């Protein structure tokens, strides 16, 4: 998704599989193959 | 040997002395001329201490290498020239 | 199977295989079966702890690939040390590692395991180095082993007093007691020895103290054969 | 002459063919990834600078112990290895390290040759190659970021291969091949992506895609002349006089460039020498460094490195001295003569004295000195001319240069211009958001660099033996740190 | 009544001066005419 | 101004410092022909 | 031609420099100290 291995295609979805405590660590993992650049967005 | 030696410190006259001083302490049973050094063959200071089939190989080298670090490349520049002299006539020769 | 092949009568067969024609058909397979060890222990300088615990039973391969470079190991001096000699500067490292230090897990047949391969190796340098004479050569095996006389004699008393705090009474199964093993250890260093003057001197410091394991481990074997075979020989062998 | 081309550790250059035919041009120090810009000169022509395609031809050292090294971070998230084992596996990693050089020494020797796998390194930045395999460039994302690294990592692993690679496999490379690489472990091979940059009309992004981007083998100077005491090439000087103590020192006084030297204090004590003893000098021949290397006939033009401008000098009239901007003129090459001694042995000279004659005027230079300018005592205007005399007053030697500083200040002016341009584009409204991710929080990386002197000792008030440098802290003060207190005074200001 | 391993080192080295009496002298007075040569060109390159 | 005396024999004030004008030739290497060879007497002191 | 003046016991001679430039001048065989004279000719032209 975050990479030109393809395109800004969503993030919602990639969470879905994958979105407790344990979420927000997965989620940590997930953001840093796509960590910062708007990722989560522009606000 | 061993009475005069016998006597004092030690310390005096070393070299041979305070070498053999220890010596008898630790007893080694090593002190004697045994075989080996004999007195003779001197051969006439080992021929000003040179060496073997190997040092006239060394001096054979050494006078090659400084020798031929000059010749041939003289040789060479030289041919160069000459030849870059002969193809000015070919260009000449095929020159209209 | 392809040491199992090779280890076939050396001398000809040996020496055929291992240099070859056509630069070793794009094969001088010693140089690869070292760097395909130091893949496995992939010690690339000291050997990751558990390495060998990764290698589960896949070590053992990589055991009999050491035993396949006990494979193109055995006699024939030249050819074989001619590698030998090669990997001692170039690759020395596995058998190194493997001298220098023990296995993280407490292996459960890997106890035998390593204890083999210790005593595999060490049969290899030390058929490598006896035949070579090649000071040197053991020197750089020696200045792979830097650590002397000091770690040889560690070595030597732990394994002893395992062995004896342990005895095993499974007669002629293999002599993998931790004194076997340190035996063929010591063995080996005295073969060194005959290279190195300084390990030498670290010897006879060994040889003398409050009597020891040490000393009495080279009762249990002092011999230093020296027989010479077939003709044209000067040979010196030692052998437990 | 049997055949060229047989060591590695090469000094040359590289130039991009095809497309956009430009060079390898690191845009700065602090970047990241070249660019191709045709802002620089012809291929038979380089530019004005031209020392930014500085590589060399590295062995393949390995990585694997600096990779579990780097395992490290995750080590860092989880601990364990821990304490002692840690930092002696890492410390092995270093050893290892140490290792890689303890075979690059060795390794000097080799002839180059077709399908190799070499590393190369800067020297200007003096940074490293690494093609990223999962991170991708700015303009596509299938085209590979091509990184500058502190280090080097395992994208420095190259093919050795020419454009068509008609040169068959095996032989050695022809000095003037189209060196079409190739990454080992990242595949995509490099790309000259024609494509507009940030504060470039003007570059085009250095990038690795799947194309037939050609280049070329471009020799700058042979590997013989790595001896460092061998002062060739466009190794630097300074031109520091001995009787007086004082350096050439040039300046923009009256808008100006003039040349002169600088009033000189202490003494008894050495020099403090300034930074404005900037000069490299290079022979001249129009395909560039010929050969022979006697340095007995051969002739020089004399440049400054932070100014774009060379060195002549032409007459007073009431026998000048300032700098001139182009490289193509014949009075701007000046001439040597190697410490007046009786020397035939001079094929290559080394830090010593030095002199000058002329060509068109023909004479020898004198430096009496005549003060000139009544603007301020101890004086910024002095006369250098060029006359038939000759005397011991004329006692000019050259600086072996230590390379890590120039460089540090090279970088750090460049950043701080920038850094200026970075206070306009705050000052004329806000900023954007990746500038402060980039180069805001940068500031004191560049200050803690080279430490600063920020930090120190305590004993009687003047600085003495050992810690952190002095020249490092005045050399701040002077690349307009003064530039940086006033972006510095901006920022708060606007706030 | 010839000599020692030394005497035919001797004759290596009595063979090895006479013979290095020459050439090289030869070789740098030439080296050195050729190179007063290029300057020449050298100077004309650079003769306006 | 010290007396610099023609001796038939010699004396200790023959002893001098090889040393150019300003000595920016520094100390250890050969002297150029051309040095301006400014003397010192050891003993004596006083300069040329 | 490798470096010239290694080896004492040269034939060479002399010559003032600077305020009066003169050469080493023995007044005659029965004096005692030597003299600087302009009478003498040029540093190019003895
Ligand atoms: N060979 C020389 N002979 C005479 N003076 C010399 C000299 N080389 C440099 N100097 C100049 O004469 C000044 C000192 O007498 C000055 O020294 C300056 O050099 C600075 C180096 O950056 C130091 O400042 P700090 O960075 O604070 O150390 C130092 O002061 P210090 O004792 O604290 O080191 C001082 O400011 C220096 O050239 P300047 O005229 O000063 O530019």
């Amino acid at each position: 998704i975050e990479t030109h291995g393809r395109n800004v295609q969503y993030i919602k979805f990639l969470q879905t599989i994958v979105k407790i405590k344990k979420c927000q660590d997965m989620v940590m993992a997930e953001l840093v193959n796509s960590g910062e650049d708007v990722l989560v967005f522009y606000n | 040997f061993i009475v005069l030696v016998k006597v004092k410190d030690s310390t005096e006259y070393t070299g041979p002395e305070s070498y053999v001083a220890e010596m008898i302490r630790e007893r080694n049973l090593d002190w004697f001329p045994r075989m080996r050094a004999m007195s003779l063959v001197s051969s006439d200071s080992e021929g000003e201490q040179n060496e073997l089939r190997n040092l006239q190989e060394k001096l054979e080298s050494t006078m090659k290498l400084v020798t031929n670090l000059s010749g041939q490349l003289s040789e060479l520049k030289d041919q160069m020239t000459e030849q870059r002299k002969q193809k000015q006539r070919i260009g000449l020769l095929g020159h209209p | 199977f392809l040491q199992l092949l090779c280890e076939n009568h050396n001398r000809d067969l040996q020496n055929f295989l291992r240099c070859q024609n056509n630069k070793t058909n794009y094969n001088l397979v010693c140089e690869t079966l070292q760097f395909l060890d130091c893949i496995c222990g992939s010690t690339t300088g000291g050997l990751g702890l558990l390495g060998l615990y990764i290698n589960e039973k896949n070590v053992a391969l990589i055991n009999q690939t050491l035993e396949s470079l006990t494979e193109y190991c055995q006699g024939p001096c030249h050819e074989n040390q001619n590698c030998i000699a090669t990997h001692e500067s170039n690759g020395i490292d596995i058998i190194t590692a493997l001298i220098l230090n023990d296995i993280n897990p407490l292996g459960k047949k890997r106890m035998d395991l390593v204890l083999e391969l210790k005593n595999n190796a060490s049969k290899l340098l030390l058929a490598i180095m006896e035949s070579r004479h090649d000071s040197e050569n053991a020197e750089r095996i020696l200045y792979n082993m830097r650590p002397k006389e000091l770690v040889e004699v560690i070595k030597k008393a732990y394994m002893q007093g395992e062995v004896e705090f342990e005895d095993g009474e499974n007669g002629e199964d293999g002599a993998a007691s931790p004194r076997n093993v340190g035996h063929n250890i010591y063995i080996l260093a005295h073969q060194l020895a005959r290279h190195n003057k300084e390990l030498q001197t670290m010897l006879k410091p060994g040889g003398q103290v409050d009597g020891d394991e040490a000393l009495e481990f080279y009762a249990k074997h002092t011999a230093q054969i020296e027989i010479v075979r077939l003709d044209r020989t000067m040979e010196q062998i030692v052998f437990p | 002459k049997m055949s060229s081309f047989l060591h590695i550790g090469d000094i040359c250059s590289l130039y991009a063919e095809g497309s956009t035919n430009g060079f390898i041009s690191t845009l700065g120090l602090v970047d990241d990834r070249c660019v191709v810009q045709p802002e620089a000169g012809d291929l038979n022509n380089p530019p004005k600078k031209f020392r930014d395609c500085l590589f060399k031809l590295c062995p393949m050292n390995r990585y694997s112990a600096q990779k579990q090294f780097w395992k490290a971070a995750k080590p860092g998230a989880n601990s364990t290895t821990d304490a002692v084992l840690l930092n002696k596996l890492h410390h092995a990693a270093d050893l290892e390290k140490k290792q890689n050089e303890t075979e690059n020494r060795k390794l000097l020797g080799t002839v180059i040759q077709y399908g190799n796998v070499i590393q190369l390194l800067h020297l200007k930045s003096n940074k490293y190659l690494t093609v990223n395999k999962r991170l991708p460039a700015l303009l596509e994302k299938n085209a590979m970021r091509v990184t500058l690294d502190e280090a080097g990592n395992e994208g420095s692993w190259f093919y050795i291969q020419p454009f068509y690679k008609l040169r068959s496999i095996g032989d050695s490379v022809v000095i003037g091949d189209k060196v079409v690489l190739n990454p080992v472990n990242a595949g995509q091979p490099l790309h000259a992506s024609s494509h507009q940059l940030v504060d470039n009309p003007g570059c085009n992004e250095v990038n690795s895609v799947n194309c037939n981007t050609s280049w070329k083998i471009v020799l700058f100077m042979k590997w013989s002349d790595n001896k460092d005491d061998i002062l060739k090439g466009g190794d630097v000087v300074r031109l520091f006089h001995a009787e007086q103590e004082k350096f050439l020192t040039c300046d923009e006084h009256r808008k100006k460039q003039h040349v002169f030297l600088r009033t000189t204090g202490r003494q008894s004590a050495t020099s403090a020498t300034s930074s404005k003893a900037l000069w490299e000098v290079e022979v001249v021949q129009h395909d560039p460094c010929r050969g022979g290397a006697g340095y007995w006939n051969s002739l020089f033009r004399f440049k400054h490195l932070a100014t774009g401008h060379y060195l002549a000098a032409e007459v007073d009239p009431d026998y000048s001295l300032v700098s001139v901007p182009e490289g193509n003129d014949i009075s701007s090459i000046f001439e040597l003569d190697p410490t007046t001694l009786r020397g035939g042995d001079s094929l290559v000279p080394r830090n010593s004295y030095v002199r000058l004659r002329h060509l068109c005027t023909n004479t020898w230079v004198h430096s009496t000195n005549i003060p000139i300018d009544k603007e301020e005592e101890k004086p910024v205007m002095l006369k250098i001319g060029t006359s038939p005399l000759k005397e011991d007053k004329e006692a000019f030697a050259i600086v072996p240069v230590s390379p890590a500083e120039v460089r540090d200040l090279d970088f750090a002016n460049d950043a701080s211009k920038v850094l200026g341009s970075i206070a306009g584009k705050l000052e004329k409204g806000t900023i954007t958001q990746n500038e402060r991710r980039s180069v805001t929080k940068l500031l004191e990386d560049l200050v803690y660099f080279v430490t600063g002197g920020t930090n120190s000792g305590q004993d009687v008030l003047e600085v003495v033996f050992s810690k952190p440098n002095r020249e490092r802290q005045k050399l701040m003060r002077e690349q307009n740190i003064l530039k940086q207190i006033f972006k510095l005074l901006q920022a708060p200001f606007t706030d």
